[PDB]
């Protein structure tokens, strides 16, 4: 009977967990790769 | 659209307002009459003191030459583009570094040319233009080494991107300094288009004509200039930016040019470029090519301030100031030589 | 000189401002 | 009797007139605007002749105005659902078109009045293109009225 | 474009959703769970009219503030080298704020409509509720967006006006017209949330 | 026998067949008016003949008035659903068609006026690529009315 | 019997194989008219041989309507809903068959057009690719027939 | 007799009309405190004039904190529907008039504590400027104690 | 028996088969395109030879037609759910796996004629990265088939 309630709280915590972890893995992935000192000595 | 009316003034409103204000205070044409007028220097700073320049050259002293009202005038410049940038934000941060670009191209041409001549870097410090100061320390003190002074430049200086054009640091003493130089500003110029048309919106609407209009006359005045050099043509396409509206077979067209009638062959399939080169009758007592190029310029950098929520009033007014300044310039020379026949030929502002 | 376009403009802003000025306020 | 909820459609019909019209009649006034005070300080007297298409944007507002007024003197609470649907198609037609025509007002009417501060001749052919985007918003307006009237 | 692909995403995973879901309802025979008569039956007037008068508060203060520094932003930074504008360009700030008095002027107007019912059926709430929710909601939407687009609208303008009194004096009579016209949509706005809410009684 | 939600379908219908035609010559006319102005502070002579972008645009608009008053007036209180999905599809397609058309018309009359301010040749082909683009609105028109009128 | 919103899919497949291919027609058009100015400033005697694009982009969009034309004619009150499923499944395939052929035909004929500007020698190459092209939306229109006719 | 959840809206009406102004605030702060850190490197005598905008951002804030605590003061167990929404309404009017009169102090000061470094005279403009950027957030306010004591 | 809905899946797998191997494919032949384009101006004898992409692309979209012919000569009113989510999911495979082959063919076709136009050797290796490419879409082919026909 609680249908409802249940799948509205799964639907959105996991929403919001699945945004988060999108999130925080852009934020690490496009992060200055911090060598910039280095780029212009290699290439 | 992108509807930068919205949000350009939360972050650049103020400095919009400045720049205006700024650009508001360059002479216009009676003012330019008015010192024209003139007799001698003294008289010319006493007519300028009542325009907004004010009392820049009062501390100078009396016996006032040519020299020092063109580096109070540059100083002035300086002055008011580092306080804009000094208040400037990340994007507008990057567009008027991408002004000084320019200048620091030219402060590592000579940096570059005193070294391979065995020159103290630290002496040919003072001759370059302070809008393009290399503030960073790791290209001074080099031991005049031009590897060192490479390197320097490829890690402490935004001129980095723009080296990649050549393969290693041999090239600063195989290549001319001249093509070094053209080079770097084709790549700067063709960067700052690129970033330009990011930026996109007003940004991009009214300031690509303005570089479009740069790679076009670049691309003239090398065709006409090289012509009785020892650059060929294959290396002299490879000057020609690719911002201009030449790009498809126009810069071809160029390279192929072996005479200034070709050259004007060319020019006239654009009719913007073909009325500048008809009028450029460059026989002596009219107007040249460079003149007209220069009236052309200012025509566009003035056209630059009917649009409002744009970077391109910051590139605009600094160009036209430099204009002004290279006009007094002129005047004060035409006042000292009393070669009042050429007076006139000062490019007039607003 | 008398331009009655223009003075028909003036009035009208002038009138339009006054209208709506008195709601406004 | 007919639903509870009908004339929640009418409202919105109602409220979508008046909102995107008024969105339209906005933004060609501030571009407009943006134009004509950029030009002006190179041409002051352009301005008078430059202000054509603000007026034409308040027009578009005009029809978004009229339209919401049809639609919210007409709907009752116990309008039918055929009804209530065609007052928010009527709504949403003007209102759409309104705002299409306030942006191609906005858009032509601020790259003519710089061109005019450049080209006086082509005054009469930044009229021709603003009323040429403002007989969309009027096109709109006759649908709307064919909807809510229906 | 971080926040933009984050609101773009959003938006595309969305509609897809939406999509599908409206596909699946239809194919399948469940169309019948797709109760929009229950959705906007069960959900409470009180939400819709209170959604409504904070909606045409709130976003009338919007377009004012955003208009407000988009013209005083201007403002400020011509006046450092011509300071008449400080003192003549108000104007804008003012039309600006009017906005904003609209604002109020329709949120008092819609809550004076407002009444429990005593009631949870949607049979015994009755059209006249309903109706009177869904109109106060709709007025709302109407005066708080219209005065959110005449602010910005007026907020450019003033800038644009303020930029060039900066260089001439004679020009800002001539360009608040633009202003006027610009502010006529909030008027507009106001009169049709008016209208709207002109037979609403809830109770 | 018929569900009361049956008219807005077609009310729909209706209502894009006016707005998204409206939205596509607004497209037309703002950028074929940008590029007028553009090209007009060099070749003044050039405007009117070169205002042909924007009739184009009005000739979708049109279109989209035409197909939005058939399906106001096919609407009626017991509207089958089917006949509401009918106009609602010809809604979609003359409106959606018209969009493009004016998106194709809106590039295309800002560079052939361009062009034309440079190459004077280009006009014939210009006016040959604004028909193309105009019989994309004409083709949706077409099967709006096939649509609209089973 | 049948459900009642078969029709609505049917609709759907209409409407889609008619905007999607006009869209891609618009696409394909508004590029190859960008091309084609940019080319005929240097080289006009090229404007009419440079105009294959849009024809072949048109191309797509007379399959887009020949598939909304077949699916409006073989609408009903009462088709099955298998039947609405293969006119919405025959519309998508040829709306969206065409719309990449026309993006694809856009880009080969600006490319191919801005070449042929420096090397004559181009344009059998390019006509060739746009054939190659073009075949695209021949599948897509194949597979709609298929499922329509089916 | 009341639903069990009907505290929630009035709950999360205290909540945002604490938050959105606390965001507000916050900008506006942050943009005041840049504007000064960037003016006092030349003149260090206006630190404290120009700290005004923070002081009228704190007043934003401080707008929110009374109906917030206005309206966690007035909830209660058998909080009703309508008394729920009305606090709910006063929330959003509260927080976000005080987000939008933040955003404008910021903006604003940042602007005129500089404009003022370098004109005197513009001082009592931007203050001019600010005080109807507060008195937004008051006007949310004003609305907000209408609505929770209705 | 079956499901009314089941063909729903068997179209969308023919509809999905032939539009995604046709964007594929388009996308392939528009890059390749383009890379010719560029080549062409300074090496044109090798145009004829560097047609090859466009003509691994059109095998990219005659997969697809393949598999969406073959859905739709399987497809039957009394399709079993079974059956109608195997040919849904031949579809998807055949489809998406051309759309990645077609990207791959476009990248390197794009820039192996460009590498060829300058190092003559690098045709062959051009020619064996372009069949690696291919056999991407042979084996979305081999999955689709498989499915159908099981
Ligand atoms: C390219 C994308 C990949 C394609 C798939 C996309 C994801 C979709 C899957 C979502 C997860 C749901 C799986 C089934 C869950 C169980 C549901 C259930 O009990 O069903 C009862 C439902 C409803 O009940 P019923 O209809 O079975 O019961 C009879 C009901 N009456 C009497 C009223 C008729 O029906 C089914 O049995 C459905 C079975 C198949 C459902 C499969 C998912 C549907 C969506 C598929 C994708 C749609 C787009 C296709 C085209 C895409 C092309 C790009
Ligand atoms: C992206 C922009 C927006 C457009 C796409 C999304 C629009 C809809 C999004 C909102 C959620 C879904 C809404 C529909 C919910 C289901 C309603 C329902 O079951 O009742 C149906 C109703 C009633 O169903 P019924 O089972 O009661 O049938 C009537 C039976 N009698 C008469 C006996 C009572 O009828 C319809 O079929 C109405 C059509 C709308 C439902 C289909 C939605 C389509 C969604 C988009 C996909 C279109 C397919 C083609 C793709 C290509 C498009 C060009
Ligand atoms: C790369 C490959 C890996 C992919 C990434 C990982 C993804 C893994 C899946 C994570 C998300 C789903 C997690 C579980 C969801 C279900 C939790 C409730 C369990 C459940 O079914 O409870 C039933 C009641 O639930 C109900 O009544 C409601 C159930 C409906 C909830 C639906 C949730 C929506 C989907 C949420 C996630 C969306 C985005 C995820 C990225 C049974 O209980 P009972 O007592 O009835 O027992 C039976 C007697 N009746
Ligand atoms: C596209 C592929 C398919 C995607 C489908 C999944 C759904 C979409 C999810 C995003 C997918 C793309 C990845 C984007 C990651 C997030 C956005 C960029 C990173 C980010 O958030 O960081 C900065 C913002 O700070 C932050 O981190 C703040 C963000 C957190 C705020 C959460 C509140 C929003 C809640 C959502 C409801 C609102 C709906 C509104 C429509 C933005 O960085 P930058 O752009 O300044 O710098 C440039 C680089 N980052
Ligand atoms: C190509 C793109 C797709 C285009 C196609 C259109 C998509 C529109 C999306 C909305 C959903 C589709 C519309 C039709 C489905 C309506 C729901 C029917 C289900 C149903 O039986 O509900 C009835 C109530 O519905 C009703 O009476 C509700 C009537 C209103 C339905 C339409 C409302 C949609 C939302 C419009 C919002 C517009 C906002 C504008 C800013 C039952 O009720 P009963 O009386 O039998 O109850 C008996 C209780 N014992
Ligand atoms: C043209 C715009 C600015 C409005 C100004 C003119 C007004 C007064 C006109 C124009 C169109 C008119 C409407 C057109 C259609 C009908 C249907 C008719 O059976 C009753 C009157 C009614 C409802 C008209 C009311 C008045 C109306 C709105
Ligand atoms: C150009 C001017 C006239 C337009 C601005 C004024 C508008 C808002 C006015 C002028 C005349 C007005 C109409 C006059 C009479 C009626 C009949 C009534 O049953 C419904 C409203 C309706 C149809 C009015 C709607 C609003 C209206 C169209
Ligand atoms: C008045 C000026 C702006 C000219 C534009 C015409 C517009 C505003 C008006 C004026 C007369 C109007 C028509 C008058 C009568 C009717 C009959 C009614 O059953 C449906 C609406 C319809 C068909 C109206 C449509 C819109 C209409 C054509
Ligand atoms: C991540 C974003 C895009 C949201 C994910 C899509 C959502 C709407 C999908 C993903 C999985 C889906 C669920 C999968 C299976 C079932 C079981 C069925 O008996 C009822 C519907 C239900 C419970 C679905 C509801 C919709 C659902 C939750
Ligand atoms: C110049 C004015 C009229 C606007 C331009 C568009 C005109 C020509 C359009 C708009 C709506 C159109 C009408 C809409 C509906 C019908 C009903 C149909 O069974 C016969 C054609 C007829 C009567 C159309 C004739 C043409 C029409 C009047
Ligand atoms: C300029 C454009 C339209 C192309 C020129 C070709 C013309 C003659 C073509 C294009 C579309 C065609 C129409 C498309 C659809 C139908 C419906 C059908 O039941 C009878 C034929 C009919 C009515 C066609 C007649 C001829 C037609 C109008
Ligand atoms: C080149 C010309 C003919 C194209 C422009 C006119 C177009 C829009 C006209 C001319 C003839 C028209 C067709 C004539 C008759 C009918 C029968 C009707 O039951 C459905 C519409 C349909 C099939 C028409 C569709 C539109 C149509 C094709
Ligand atoms: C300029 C070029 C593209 C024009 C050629 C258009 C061709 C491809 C179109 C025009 C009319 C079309 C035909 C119209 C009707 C039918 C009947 C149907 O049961 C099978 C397909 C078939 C036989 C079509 C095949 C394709 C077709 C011949
Ligand atoms: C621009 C021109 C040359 C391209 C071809 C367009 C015309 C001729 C096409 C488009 C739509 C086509 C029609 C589509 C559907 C049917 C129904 C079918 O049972 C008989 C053929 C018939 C009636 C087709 C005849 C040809 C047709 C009218
Ligand atoms: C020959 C090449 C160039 C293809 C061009 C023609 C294509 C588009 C069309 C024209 C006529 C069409 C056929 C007409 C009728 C039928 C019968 C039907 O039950 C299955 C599809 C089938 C067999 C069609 C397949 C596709 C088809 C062959
Ligand atoms: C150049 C392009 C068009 C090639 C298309 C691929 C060809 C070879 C494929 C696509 C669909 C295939 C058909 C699909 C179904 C059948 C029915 C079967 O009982 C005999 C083989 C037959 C008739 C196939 C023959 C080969 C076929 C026509
Ligand atoms: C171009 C080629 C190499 C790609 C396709 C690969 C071939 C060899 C594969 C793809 C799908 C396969 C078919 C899939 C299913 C069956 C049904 C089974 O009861 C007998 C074999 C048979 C009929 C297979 C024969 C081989 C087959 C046709
Ligand atoms: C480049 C293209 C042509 C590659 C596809 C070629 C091969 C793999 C295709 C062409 C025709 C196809 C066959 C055509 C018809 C049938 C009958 C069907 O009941 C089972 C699959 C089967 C037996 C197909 C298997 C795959 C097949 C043999």
């Amino acid at each position: 009977l609680e249908y409802s309630v249940v799948f509205n709280l799964v639907l959105w915590i996991m929403t919001g967990l699945a945004l988060a972890v999108i999130i925080t893995s852009y934020n690490i992935w496009n992060m200055d790769p911090g060598y910039d000192s280095i780029i212009y000595r290699m290439t | 659209s992108f509807f930068p009316e919205l949000y350009f003034n939360v972050d650049n409103g103020y400095l919009e307002g400045l720049v205006r204000g700024l650009k508001a205070g360059v002479l216009s044409q009676a003012d330019y009459l008015n010192l024209v007028q003139c007799e001698t220097l003294e008289d010319l700073k006493l007519h300028l003191q009542s325009t907004d320049y004010g009392n820049f050259l009062a501390n100078e002293a009396s016996p006032l030459t040519v020299s020092v009202i063109d580096d109070k005038l540059k100083e002035k410049m300086v002055v008011e583009f580092r306080h804009m940038r000094n208040h400037a934000y990340e994007p507008l941060a990057s567009f008027l570094d991408f002004i000084t670009y320019s200048y620091m191209i030219d402060n590592v041409i000579l940096l570059i040319t005193g070294t391979l001549h065995q020159r103290s870097i630290a002496e040919l410090v003072p001759k370059c233009h302070p809008l393009g100061s290399f503030e960073q320390m790791e290209a001074v003190n080099i031991a005049q080494t031009p590897a060192e002074l490479y390197n320097a430049i490829l890690v402490d200086t935004p001129l980095a991107a723009f080296f990649q054009d050549c393969i290693s640091e041999q090239d600063l003493d195989e290549m001319n300094i001249e093509i070094i130089r053209n080079t770097l500003y084709k790549a700067y110029l063709e960067s700052f288009y690129k970033f330009c048309t990011l930026l996109g919106g007003t940004t991009a609407d009214a300031m690509c004509p303005i570089l479009e209009f740069e790679a076009d006359r670049r691309a003239f005045i090398i065709t006409i200039n090289s012509f009785g050099t020892e650059l060929s043509k294959e290396d002299r396409a490879k000057l020609f930016p690719h911002c201009g509206r030449l790009y498809p077979e126009g810069l071809a067209q160029l390279a192929r040019a072996d005479d200034y009638e070709q050259v004007k062959n060319v020019a006239d399939y654009y009719p913007e470029y073909k009325l500048l080169f008809e009028g450029a009758g460059s026989n002596p007592g009219d107007k040249t090519l460079e003149d007209r190029f220069f009236e052309h310029e200012v025509k566009l950098n003035k056209l630059a301030f009917l649009n409002q929520f744009h970077f391109g009033v910051f590139y605009a007014f600094v160009k036209l100031k430099e204009q002004e300044c290279r006009n007094i310039v002129w005047i004060a020379e035409c006042i000292a030589q009393r070669h009042r026949a050429k007076i006139d030929n000062y490019i007039p502002i607003f | 000189v008398f331009d009655f376009g223009d003075t028909m403009v003036h009035q009208a802003i002038h009138t339009i401002e006054y209208c709506l000025g008195c709601i406004s306020n | 009797n007919n639903p509870e909820y009908s004339s929640f459609f009418g409202v919105m019909g109602a409220s979508s007139a008046m909102v995107f019209s008024a969105m339209g009649a906005a933004y060609g006034t501030a571009k407009s605007g943006t134009g004509i005070a950029a030009m002006s300080v190179m041409r002051p007297e352009l301005i008078m002749k430059s202000i054509i298409p603000v007026v034409m944007a308040g027009i578009i507002a005009i029809y978004g105005l009229v339209v919401a007024v049809l639609i919210a003197n007409s709907l009752t609470d116990g309008i039918t659902l055929y009804r209530s649907f065609l007052q928010l198609g009527a709504g949403l037609s003007v209102g759409l078109s309104g705002l299409a025509a306030g942006f191609a007002i906005g858009i032509v009417g601020d790259a003519g009045v710089r061109g005019t501060a450049q080209q006086p001749r082509l005054f009469v052919g930044m009229i021709l293109i603003l009323i040429f985007a403002e007989v969309l918003g009027l096109y709109g307006l006759i649908v709307a009225l064919i909807l809510s009237t229906k | 474009t971080g926040l933009e692909l984050l609101y773009l995403g959003i938006f595309v995973a969305f509609w897809a959703c939406m999509i599908v879901v409206g596909i699946c309802y239809t194919i399948f025979d469940l169309g019948f769970r797709f109760d929009v008569a229950w959705f906007l039956t069960e959900t409470s007037p009180f939400m819709w009219s209170n959604l409504g008068i904070g909606l045409a508060i709130s976003l009338s203060v919007v377009g004012a503030a955003w208009g407000i520094y988009i013209t005083g932003s201007s403002i400020i930074g011509g006046g450092v080298k011509a300071p008449r504008i400080k003192t003549k360009n108000l104007v804008s700030i003012i039309f600006c704020e009017a906005v904003a008095i609209y604002g109020i002027i329709m949120a008092i107007v819609i809550s004076n409509m407002a009444e429990p019912f005593s009631a949870t059926d949607p049979k015994a709430i009755g059209h006249r509720n309903y109706h009177a929710g869904y109109s106060m909601f709709g007025a709302g939407l109407t005066v708080g967006l219209s005065n959110l687009f005449c602010g910005v609208c007026v907020g450019i303008v003033g800038s644009g006006a303020a930029l060039a009194d900066a260089q001439n004096p004679s020009l800002f009579v001539k360009i608040l017209i633009v202003e006027i016209f610009g502010s006529a949509i909030g008027l507009f706005g106001v009169i049709v949330a008016i209208l709207q809410t002109s037979r609403v009684k809830m109770g």
